[PDB]
DNA sequence: TTGACTCAACATCCAAACACTGCGAGATA
DNA sequence: TATCTCGCAATTGGATGTTGAGTCA
């Protein structure tokens, strides 16, 4: 809500992760963004 | 003469003290774009501080 | 905050032409403002160039031999030989300036070349960090020999000044073009930079006391020295190049903080082409530009100015009639026969002063007249509107139609006389027209012993004082339906009643009281 | 107000006035005219005479009339004989009219077919339930003795200028904004209107106001929701009635014209129609006690009982004691309003 | 590469004086 | 029948210049 009872989206829900290693950060970032891309593909499939 | 000065001082629309509204009436009618806060003459004329101008103060302004 | 710091990393896949009049005026104003700012920049930079701390350093760059070449002995028999030695020194200075600078930087964004209106519109859209350049930074850059071509030439002028030669900084001011009325003002990207930098914005002029002429020097961009007669290597040529370099305000700054408009030297067609693209094309812009120059011209006139003015006058004499019809539209000196207004005549005894070959038609030719030989005529009514009546036995010079038609006669200024209205009487009574008003379209039309008081309440006042006046018809309001209306903007009273009226319209204690005293001695 | 909302195109219906010169004897289609132009002493220009000549020339097959009772039937009969028409129509408003002479305008036109049965019309949904109320605001002892010393008009200047009226007005103004209802106040006095319209911050439509500023408020009232309290004199009610604002406040009332105020208040309630379930159209009157205006305002409410509208009395609503924004509540502001009214009585 | 056409949609210039209060509608104690 | 109010009466333009786009020789 918006402090009264009318719905809003002031911010989007997100997760805060902290990384310490660089190779693993590169790998997790590339994997996650690739999953995001495949997900766009699957949602494109589903919205039809 | 006193009669002439009172006549000059009695050229308004009351005959009681020259009020701010009376000075305003005169200044507005003779053409004067004067702000309500442009008392100046009348404002400074007030010797005893009662917010108006009596005969003696009018005489002293003249 | 958290999204501001921690950047979203994602893979979002994804497979006519004339603006409004408001924009016209906004472009004219922005053009002026921008020009002024540029001219002030040139003034200040010229100050910096005069820096003593810098000149003592740059002086050491010029060998004695070269100094002597820059200040040759006056040669009586043939002053040209001295000019020669001067030019050789300037050339050698140009050569060693290449040695001095070494690093030249590119312009970050179009430098001071002309920007498009679209670019100016979108520049406000996105802010950008700007590395400030203080006077000290400028001096350090010039001494180290690091910077864009503008800073380079500026340093060069500073060097010449260090060697006590009379060297001007020349700036071709490139404000946005207020004549370009297009909405979309896109430019060709092909060779954009190379075409932009094909001609310079800053260069140098050096006074040659032997031949008495300014010598043009661009030691950085075109790397030449020329003695401009009719053609200059520095004026941009080609549609591509003139999209970012429109030559219209070439400004000269000298050792002594002078400021002179020097476009005439570099513009072949000042009076026909360039004038169209300058704010000076009309009387207001003329005065405005003269005001700016004067504001930037911090010295007395010299004999050199006299020489340069003679040069400009000869360049004006020899520009002559333009080659094309368009360039004679609104020309300051000439008019085509076909452009003489229906309300104009050729002054007696005058004829054409030249012809125009019309491009596109074999042997087709137009008659060109000097504007000094065209006389403007007005009708009797129009002259009265200018406070003039016709002389006795004046004959009209032209007859022209109007609307329901009507044959109106036109007269020249010489056939007209200044209208003098009758004086006010002793009591101050004015003589008025059939409507009970006095018509006052020109100062002349006020009676000699009278004055005009313009005020929304001047009538109420004069009526209130019961004094003698006349309402003043100062113009005519044209309004809806079909009907003209007189504009009674005030009162004509005798002169000795002015302050009475002004009190009446205007109204200290004494003034207010005295006006009351009068109002009463008057009513009864 | 309607004929363009209606199918009528005024391109043919030239309006003739003898001042509003219009196209006569050339109108391709129907015309709209008026009794004053058609036949009256107000034949200022011969445009009316030419319109009548054209009316004689063309056998006008039908005639539309609106409120002929006011105009004497003599001109009606004169133009009936002059034009020699085919048919006419009477859109009457009253059962009994002054034009019921020996030659009845009925048989001059035709028989009766329908009667404006207001009990059938004024109850099915248009007025949205009139709620006639009169706020009985108190008066003061300084203005009462100065009220009795004044007579012959210069005495209404002490009646309208009351410090508790500003406490009842700013309370009903803030009360209607909490319910989401627009307010359309009415008055009679000219000066006393600008003094109550400038201090509350409520644009105004009054006498001799330019129309460029008059239509701008109507664009800020029909579109913008920030202007829910407008102040109209007698021009903005006899020209255009607003179908919005289900809360009406009467402040300045004139004697005699209490039926003319009833015709003005009735045209607002008839314009407000949309058939809502609640649709409570509140009417208030800030009447001060023991003044000569509230006893004439009872004649105005007596006309509303004749129309069938219900009238109730509200002495004070339990909520005005909790509003700190009521001007002239403090006795200092009541003495400052007393000096401003004493200067107004010295000017009038 | 040049400029003189034409087209169309605005923009811009320029002409240039009647008065002002009476008088009937409705309504009015 | 005397008294106010108050409305009512008395659709700038047309000629000429500027601008950019486009077409032609
Ligand atoms: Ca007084
Ligand atoms: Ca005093």
């Amino acid at each position: 809500k918006d402090n009264e009872g009318n719905e809003v989206v002031p911010k989007p829900q997100r997760h805060m992760f902290s990384f310490n290693n660089r190779t693993v950060m590169d790998n997790i970032k590339m994997t996650l963004q690739q999953i995001i891309s495949r997900y766009k593909d699957a949602d494109i499939y589903e919205e039809k | 003469n006193l009669t002439v000065i009172d006549d000059l001082w009695s050229m308004l629309i009351r005959n009681c003290v020259l009020s701010v509204k009376d000075l305003q009436k005169i200044s507005n009618l003779i053409g004067a774009d004067q702000s309500s806060g442009t008392i100046e003459m009348i404002s400074c004329a007030t010797d005893g501080k009662r917010l108006f101008m009596t005969y003696l103060d009018f005489g002293c302004v003249l | 905050y958290d999204s501001e710091e921690f950047e979203d990393v994602t893979d979002g896949n994804e497979v006519r032409n004339v603006c409004s009049n408001e924009e016209r005026k906004r472009r004219k104003y922005f053009h002026m403002l921008y020009l002024v700012c540029l001219m002030v920049h040139g003034f200040i930079r010229n100050e910096w160039i005069n820096s003593k701390r810098l000149s003592r350093k740059l002086s050491n760059l010029v060998p004695e031999k070269v100094f002597e070449l820059l200040h040759p002995q006056k040669d009586e028999e043939l002053p040209l030989r001295s000019t020669r030695k001067l030019l050789d020194g300037l050339k050698k200075c140009m050569e060693l300036w290449q040695k001095h600078w070494k690093i030249t930087k590119k312009y970050d964004n179009e430098g001071l070349y002309m920007r498009t209106w679209k670019e100016i519109e979108m520049s406000a859209n996105n802010k950008r960090k700007f590395k400030t350049l203080k006077r000290s930074d400028f001096l350090r850059a010039v001494s180290k020999g690091h910077g864009d071509p503008d800073i380079s030439v500026q340093g060069f002028v500073a060097m010449l000044r260090a060697c006590n030669v009379n060297a001007r900084l020349i700036m071709s001011c490139q404000p946005p073009d207020f004549t370009n009325m297009k909405i979309d003002t896109s430019l060709n990207g092909n060779n954009a930079y190379k075409d932009m930098v094909k001609y310079p914005i800053f260069w140098c002029e050096v006074w040659d006391k032997f031949s008495k002429k300014w010598i043009t020097v661009d030691p950085v961009n075109l790397k030449t020295i020329e003695q401009v007669r009719l053609h200059s290597k520095l004026a941009p040529k080609g549609v591509a190049c003139c999209e970012r370099n429109m030559l219209r305000y070439v400004i000269a700054y000298d050792r002594k903080y002078g400021c002179r408009d020097v476009t005439r030297r570099y513009a072949q067609w000042m009076n026909s082409k360039v004038r169209k693209r300058r704010i000076t094309k009309d009387d207001f812009g003329e005065k405005w530009f003269r005001k700016v120059i004067t504001a930037l011209h911090h010295r007395k006139r010299t004999k050199i100015d006299d020489y340069e003015d003679q040069y400009f006058f000869r360049r004006d004499e020899s520009e002559g009639i333009p080659d094309s019809v368009q360039d004679l539209k609104n020309h300051p000196y000439y008019v085509l026969e076909q452009d003489i207004k229906q309300t104009q005549i050729v002054k007696p005894g005058c004829k054409e002063c030249g012809y125009l070959k019309v491009h596109g038609k074999v042997g087709k030719v137009l008659k060109v007249y000097a504007k000094r030989d065209i006389a403007d005529l007005k009708s009797a009514r129009q002259w009265y509107m200018n406070g003039r009546i016709l002389k006795t036995g004046s004959r009209c010079k032209k007859v022209i139609k109007r609307t329901v038609e009507e044959d109106e006669r036109l007269y020249s200024f010489e056939d007209t006389e200044l209208y003098i209205p009758p004086l006010a009487s002793a009591s101050g009574e004015i003589t008025k027209n059939t409507f009970g008003n006095i018509e006052v379209f020109a100062p002349t039309m006020i009676p000699g012993n009278c004055c005009l008081v313009e005020n929304p309440v001047a009538i109420k006042a004069a009526r209130f004082l019961g004094v003698e006046f006349a309402p003043a018809v100062t113009s005519f309001k044209f309004e809806r339906g079909s009907t003209v209306k007189p504009v009674l903007s005030g009162i004509v009273v005798a002169k000795w009643l002015r302050e009475a009226i002004e009190t009446a319209i205007d109204g200290s204690w004494n003034t207010l009281l005295l006006k009351l005293r009068i109002r009463s001695k008057l009513n009864s | 107000q309607f004929l363009q909302w209606c199918t009528l195109q005024p391109e043919n219906c030239a309006v003739f006035t003898s001042d509003n010169k219009e196209m006569f004897q050339t109108e391709s289609g129907l015309v709209v005219s008026t009794y004053s132009m058609v036949a009256n002493t107000r034949n200022r220009s011969h445009d009316s005479q030419k319109v009548m000549d054209f009316l004689t020339g063309r056998e006008w097959g039908f005639i539309i009339l609106d409120e002929v009772h006011v105009v004497p039937a003599a001109m009606f009969r004169r133009v009936v004989s002059t034009i020699a028409a085919h048919a006419k129509l009477g859109l009457t408003a009253t059962l009994v009219r002054e034009d019921d002479k020996i030659g009845d305008l009925n048989f001059l036109i035709g028989p009766k077919l329908y009667e404006a049965n207001w009990m059938e019309l004024s109850q099915k949904g248009h007025i949205a339930n009139v709620q006639c109320a009169e706020v009985w605001c108190p008066m003061t002892a300084e203005f009462y003795q100065e009220y009795l010393r004044e007579t012959a008009r210069k005495r209404m200047l002490l009646y309208i200028m009351n410090p508790t009226k500003f406490q009842a007005c700013q309370f009903l103004i803030q009360y209607h904004e909490r319910r989401g209802d627009k307010i359309i106040v009415f008055s009679d006095n000219v000066y006393a209107l600008q003094e109550y319209a400038l201090k509350m911050g409520k644009p105004f439509i009054y006498g001799s106001t330019p129309q460029q500023e008059r239509m701008n408020i109507l664009q800020n009232f029909q579109y913008n929701d920030q202007i829910n309290t407008i102040f109209l004199s007698k021009v903005g009610d006899t020209s255009i009635d607003l179908p919005e604002a289900t809360c009406l406040i009467q402040i300045s009332s004139h004697y005699g014209s209490r039926r003319q105020e009833a015709q003005r208040l009735g045209r607002i309630l008839r314009a407000k129609r949309r058939n809502d379930e609640g649709f409570n159209a509140f009417f208030y009157s800030l009447v001060s006690k023991d003044t000569q205006e509230m006893y004439y305002s009872t004649k105005r409410q007596a006309f509303l009982v004749d129309q069938g509208y219900a009238f109730k009395v509200i002495t004070h609503l339990h909520g005005m004691e909790n509003i700190p924004n009521l001007a002239y509540a403090s006795p200092r502001e009541r003495r400052e309003l007393l000096q401003e009214v004493l200067l107004k009585n010295e000017e009038a």
